[PDB]
């Protein structure tokens, strides 16, 4: 909201020259109002969508995307602050797509090992006595990992 | 039609509230904040505490100055603009070179 | 018949509130506000407060000031007209020519 | 572009806030807590009360000192920074060795 | 190694907050209450005020004193120790014998 | 141990609260009051005010004195006993013999 | 007023200009503005994703109506 505080984060990438793709719980007018206007003249191309949903379920997805780009998870609730992260903590991928209903990246990059490792540690996830829905969201994630979504 | 302060008050004009120009090139829009800096208008004859003789002001008119925003300040309108008037005390600082 | 104040004390008139003026030729209607400007009708003797002598008070007869409309600015009519009593502290400013 | 203080004005900027060597071995995050110590960055001329003369200022420019932190305190940026500007009396203590 | 107060500031230390031996054998439990004594480390130079002369403290160092523990009193740490201060003027009595 | 007052503070004892013997020769139950008489148990040197010398308290020890117990009085415990600290200011009248 | 703009914040060039309009109690019309053809079809242009909507009913209803009046007629 008034959560605007992160412009050197924010000036960083515009240092850069690259757009930029912003993940969290909302974004409110304030930071959206001076995003618009700094899109608009060429300072900074950047646009802003909603993490997948409730509390739990979006945090647990967070890292993967931040591991698949390469990037860094900002922990408000552990050791980092919203200023607290550099340019080089942000995740990168060669383009996405984005429409009023849904967000998507071309290619994050991130190498094989840490992409493996992330589906290596759902192998717990996978053999679950609860089965039942905790399989088929887990799959989910799987698939968008590594595999496809038909 | 000008104005002229009564001793030990100065007139001063406000500056610019969060000019779009901070952390660099970046154009930052009024959130809630209030400009300090001023221009002197005018300069008082003097303070005239304790009797003996009268004090003189240490501001020039026309200086540029930063200053207290408190109580002691007083807003009045002067030929359709906005002006500010304080003692010599309300003034911290003289913005120089 | 007319009004001798007392020392420290200054007898002023209003000016008119809110003239329509405002902008350039534009016409400003009156949104609740009142007018701040009037004329000096009568001086005081001076303060008498720190001891030393009288002091006298720096507004000569007929001087057009500007003055803070506060509690210490009273109300009487005189010759059927409204008149407005107030101490030397009340009145910020003088306009002058 | 520097600032100079006006009498019995001291220009101080604030340290590192809660550093984590509280407790003993153990790093503790802030909290929302504030850092009181400071450095001298510029001294006014010093006191101008009661007339005679004008008294200098206890502190020297880069001295570091504690202080309260009140409202007589007041924070401006310049060169794209902050500092903060009080009085003599609001600080309460120099750190030496 | 250690601090040097200002004028009119004396530097003393909390001592025993309830201590453990009231009505004589009885141990009495710390029910939310705070000590008022304490030992003065440090002596500022002495009162400023009214020009004349800077008057002297009444205070030694190394007295063990009874203080009014009000919003007058500031709390600092040094070489990892609580130490209190306070205005001679908070400083109640002196504890003798 | 024993107690010795800073400058302009007394230390008195109070006295029996709700004594029973009132409106005649009535025993009086403790309904909700205290008592304002008290014992001067300590003199301090006297007031420090307008720099000239120290002004001496008008109250020799052993005095029986009527007080009033308002925000100035404090409570500290001695020898296991109740005492109040007040200045001269506070202490309105001396019985006599 | 949401975005980069503020109430004062407008030069009279900003405002738009038409012929004539008319209004009465319950309507009002604007018999010409006077605007560039390529901004008339850029806005027609980008009503074409519009157009092509998975809802159909009620989006394209009221859809249609922006439509004609921007270049079309309403009968």
């Amino acid at each position: 909201s008034n959560i605007r505080e992160m412009l050197p984060v924010l000036e960083a990438v515009a240092k850069a020259g690259k757009p930029l793709l912003i993940i969290a719980e909302d974004v409110e007018g304030e930071a959206l109002a001076t995003l618009v206007v700094n899109t608009m003249r060429g300072i900074v191309k950047v646009a802003a969508v909603k993490a997948p949903g409730f509390g739990d379920r979006r945090k647990a997805m967070l890292q993967d995307i931040a591991t698949l780009t390469g990037g860094t998870v900002i922990s408000e609730e552990i050791g980092m602050e919203l200023e607290k992260a550099t340019l080089e903590d942000l995740g990168q991928a060669k383009r996405v797509v984005i429409n009023k209903d849904t967000t998507t990246i071309i290619d994050g990059v991130g190498e094989e090992a840490a992409i493996q490792g992330r589906v290596a540690q759902i192998r717990q996830q996978i053999e679950e006595a609860t089965s039942d829905y905790d399989r088929e969201k887990l799959q989910e994630r799987v698939a968008k990992l590594a595999g496809g979504v038909a | 039609m000008n104005i002229r302060p009564l001793h030990d008050r100065v007139i001063v004009k406000r500056k610019e509230v969060e000019t779009k120009s901070a952390g660099g090139i970046v154009l930052t829009g009024s959130a809630a904040a209030k400009s300090t800096r001023g221009e002197v208008l005018a300069v008082g004859n003097g303070r005239i505490l304790e009797n003996g003789e009268v004090k003189p002001l240490d501001v020039k008119v026309g200086d540029i100055v930063i200053f207290n925003d408190g109580y002691g300040v007083k807003s009045e309108k002067i030929d359709n603009e906005e002006v500010l008037i304080m003692s010599e005390s309300d003034i911290l600082a003289i913005v120089e070179a």
